[PDB]
């Protein structure tokens, strides 16, 4: 009945259950924490594998020029990849502009002193999904006569 | 036998996260300091009500969440800076344009040279505006960078070669003491 | 009377106030009687 | 910076916020610490019925067991129990405590009862009725001034004795209402008409001793029906005041602010930014919406049944910005309990 | 300097100020050189009730154990503790005294109180009553003659008993109230009707044995009403004149000043121009105008409630601006208690 | 008439006998008394017209 005090940080816990197996009873990390997105362990993994993801596409666009017209070969490829992916239910919302969004553009991002120092720069939106942990359950009769 | 230390080693790293993601402008206070047993004197409110006057600041304990840095006053206590990051804003702000018009120190005094550097410290403030570290509204009233002849010099001094750059910023202050007063209507 | 930078409570106080009526009715009697304990002999007592 | 050629990154910063509701309802248990048949640990800090019964599996009948028997009768909370001496220290110190019963312990407990809301720590106390029949001929008023007078408290005379066993303070037996009142429907509900089971008041009260101790005081009799069985009856705080009768109205702001003083302890040490301001305002309407859309709070055109208000100088100028403190204000159109009923008839 | 060539940087010279607000309440009670259960510390300086425990493990009797008891109980803050030799040095290091109480010494408390006046320390003491029941046949002046005359102080006579241990003297009732009156709302409001708690004056005095020692002086009964109890009545101070009574008019010019004297001294030895005369000027109106929507100081046209004026030849012309001296003038109408309600009746 | 309309707000004055004589106490008493009277008025005890 200890580390039932939810003022340190949280666990995982592990549960052998009756008709069916030792069923894993924890995903919530150790950011103790209500509000910020960085419980429930797979958000946290989920979006490195996406910044694995677009690394690895990153480095391929490494020395470009700084036009306009070259960032629109990026776009169409995100635009293109990750609506496969929220199409894949891997992400929130029923339409894609919901879903991802993207905002690079000339002063949406950078500017000249930054295409004079080069950056290439995007802004990555994402809307987030969640699990349904608990059975908040209401009865009515409804007396029906 | 646990060996003490004067946290002024430790602390030089927690300004390095506080300009990472939020920038200079905000008041390290909610950081929270990674890896400590415990102070070595436990200190309460009744004398933290003493020591936060006369400012320097306190390294605080809580129940839920451990130890904290909490206070973001410097010692002089004139209204003119009080604060940590109103104080480095303009220590940041001064350097980056200070080594930027070293390549240009010996050039003609013409009118020319004066709208060229009057646009470029312009759009250095303005980017700086609109990510929220100038306290101004909506209007434009955070800077008033003016290089002219006319204004702010005259002919005289223009005979022992200077300029004078006339600029200032409206800096943004941390909020504390949050005061609610409910009332009935 | 603020120097911990904290949160701070405080509501406001006034004493905004409304009237009621109430009855004009229960007088007193001030004829004799007999009381049945030594108590009731002189002091006002509320009949219901 | 950006200082070898290659790829860095950046991120969202800070996020919103909203509040985390409540527990409305952690009782410490007024122990008596001269007493004997007991831990002479003072406080005691218990979750529900499994580990009292490996404490006491000992059935006693000192108040606090048949408190805690009737407490946990009625499902229970993790609700403590510490002395009469250490009242203020765990106050200090939890950080959850709702409710203060009366196991009639009034000494020391009343002036330690002041002695915070001398400070003023956002708690609902509750005492004892007296021990036994007023007479009610005489003496209206001369049975109340033995209790500190408060926005916070009443008294619930009858003494429910508990016909199983010992006489009940009904500071317990209230706390019971309580219990199956936020488990039933939260705060503003007043808990009036929960009917408690097994419990028997010492006495049958009246309807006019009752009815005219309704006023001046919190008195707030528990009285049988029909029907309804030994149901508690009348709310109201000690002063009868329009701002503060109606324990609930009051106890809706004992609760309607320890969640949001809490939640933005986080957010101190801030860029005071006008989009700070507008930020703050944006999160809390909306849960207030949902709090009036609960019918917690009365009010239609909720912006009318609440107003809030923040800025640079509506709230909060230059200098005092300047100074770091910021103010905000915010009132509202609350429910009231419906105490009363009259009605009218006519013949058109 | 202007040595060699390249970048020089320079900043500003002089900023704005302003007046931080104050803390209106902290006093230093009176000890008894004589007494034996204590500490031959003459100066003791206590924070909150931990430490004071801790110094003083057992209950005691004495007129002090009972005044700290009742201070801390009803809020409280920090209070200093000094014996009755050394006013005069304790006021004028510590620079934060408010309150100058008496716990049950009058002979030698009375020459020390009006010592720390006469240097003008702008400090505002509270005195005790005669000891127990002026019998009311006769002698209404008899009374009043050991009891120094000026426009700091009153006497708070009924000595009230404290039914749970020994007597009180008044002058820790009377400071108990202004405690729960200037954290709850300002300090212009009269510590008039709020009410204390766990206290029982130990007589009943009448409606009219008020009425005779209305007059001349100030006797400020404390009586019991039915509803709200054991309150204080009547605010009034030692001279009727009419710029002087009303205890709270004298506290708001009191704490009024002591928050700007606090503030220039950063600002002495500045020059006497032109920026500083209308730097000033702008600094303190605008912490009236933050105190007159407060209301503390009434009136409409905000121009009409106060005038600050500062310049060259409406004052401090120029022979005296030789001299050094910069003399400044302002004046400001504060509010009133409404202590007598009368109300007429008519056919229209 | 006069008699117990005098006694109701006497008892309600008497819980502020003590407050700063500025102008919102003002306006906050004379509304109170003119919600007392403008309900009477409308059940049939005031003999004014419309």
């Amino acid at each position: 009945q200890a580390l039932l005090d939810n003022q340190g940080v949280s666990c995982n816990l592990i549960r052998s259950f009756v008709g069916k197996g030792v069923r894993l009873w924890g995903c919530r990390t150790l950011l103790n924490e209500e509000n910020t997105a960085w419980r429930y362990i797979q958000i946290r993994l989920l979006v490195s594998s996406v910044e694995h993801y677009l690394s690895k596409l990153a480095r391929a666009y490494l020395f470009e020029p700084n036009t306009a017209p070259t960032w629109m070969k990026l776009k169409g490829q995100v635009w293109t990849w990750l609506r496969q992916q929220w199409l894949a239910g891997a992400f929130f919302g029923t339409v894609e502009d919901e879903a991802f969004s993207l905002s690079i553009g000339l002063d949406e991002t950078m500017t000249e002193d930054d295409i004079r120092h080069g950056k290439m720069i995007l802004q990555v939106r994402l809307a987030l999904l969640a699990p349904a942990e608990f059975i908040a359950i209401s009865l009515t009769l409804d007396l029906r006569d | 036998a646990p060996l003490s230390l004067p946290p002024s080693a430790l602390i030089a790293g927690v300004y390095g996260k506080t300009d990472g993601e939020r920038g200079v402008w905000k008041a390290p206070a909610n950081v929270v300091l990674n890896g400590v047993s415990d102070v070595s004197v436990r200190v309460t409110n009744e004398q933290q009500a003493e020591l936060n006057p006369k400012g320097i600041n306190v390294i605080r304990h809580f129940s839920d969440r451990g130890l904290v840095v909490w206070g973001s006053r410097t010692q002089k206590d004139d209204d003119d800076w009080r604060y940590i990051p109103v104080r480095r804003l303009f220590d940041a702000a001064e350097r980056d344009i200070k080594k930027a018009l070293q390549p240009m120190v010996f050039e003609p005094n013409s009118q020319l040279t004066w709208k060229r550097v009057q646009t470029a410290i312009d759009n250095y403030l303005y980017r700086l505006w609109q990510q929220g570290a100038l306290a101004g509204n909506k209007a434009e009233e955070a800077y008033f960078v003016r290089v002219g002849k006319g204004i702010t010099m005259t002919q005289d001094e223009i005979n022992q070669g200077k300029m004078i750059i006339q600029v200032g910023m409206a800096a943004v202050r941390p909020a504390e003491f949050i005061i609610l007063k409910f009332t009935q209507d | 009377v603020t120097s911990v930078p904290g949160v701070y409570i405080e509501e406001d106080a006034s004493p905004a106030m409304s009237v009621s009526a109430s009855a004009t009715a229960v007088p007193l009697f001030v004829a004799r009687f007999t009381p049945l304990k030594p108590e009731l002999a002189g002091v006002i007592t509320r009949i219901g | 910076t950006t200082t070898y050629p290659g790829v860095y990154l950046s991120e969202d910063a800070v996020s919103s916020f909203s509040v985390n509701s409540a527990a409305t309802a952690v009782p410490l248990f007024a122990y008596d610490s001269e007493n004997t048949n007991t831990i002479n640990k003072p406080i005691q800090v218990f979750r529900n019925w499994a580990e009292f019964t490996v404490e006491y599996p000992t059935p006693l009948e000192d108040a606090f067991y048949t408190s805690l028997s009737l407490w946990f009768m009625h499902g229970g909370g993790k609700c403590y129990l510490v002395n009469e001496a250490n009242i203020a220290d765990a106050v200090a110190q939890y950080d959850d405590i709702t409710l203060i019963v009366a196991a009639g312990t009034d000494t020391t407990t009343y002036t330690a009862f002041t002695t915070v809301v001398g400070q003023g720590y956002r708690i609902f106390g509750l005492f004892d009725g007296p021990k036994e029949k007023i007479a009610g001929t005489a003496k209206p008023d001369e049975v109340m001034e033995e209790y500190p007078t408060s926005p916070f408290g009443a008294v619930f005379y009858p003494w429910g004795t508990l016909a199983s066993g010992a006489a009940v303070p009904p500071s317990a037996i209230a706390a019971a209402s309580i219990t199956q009142t936020d488990r039933t429907r939260g705060v503003w509900k007043a808990p009036a008409n929960q009917a408690v089971n097994g419990v028997t008041p010492a006495f049958a009260v009246s309807d006019d001793f009752q009815g005219k101790y309704n006023q001046g005081k919190a008195l707030n009799m528990i009285r049988t029906f029909s029907g309804q069985g030994t149901v508690v009856w009348g709310a109201r705080t000690l002063e009868d005041s329009d701002n503060w009768r109606y324990i609930p109205v009051r106890r809706l702001f004992n609760a309607v602010e320890r969640d949001i003083q809490k939640s933005l302890n986080k957010l101190v040490f801030e860029p005071n930014s006008q989009p700070t301001w507008q930020r703050v305002k944006a999160a809390v309407d909306s849960y207030l919406h949902s709090l009036w859309q609960q019918g917690a709070l009365a009010g239609n055109t909720p912006a009318d049944a609440w107003f809030v208000q923040v800025g640079k100088d509506l709230t909060m100028t230059q200098e005092e910005i300047n100074q770091g403190k910021m103010i905000i204000k915010i009132g509202l159109a609350a429910v009231r309990p419906a105490e009363f009923i009259i009605l009218q008839f006519s013949q058109d």
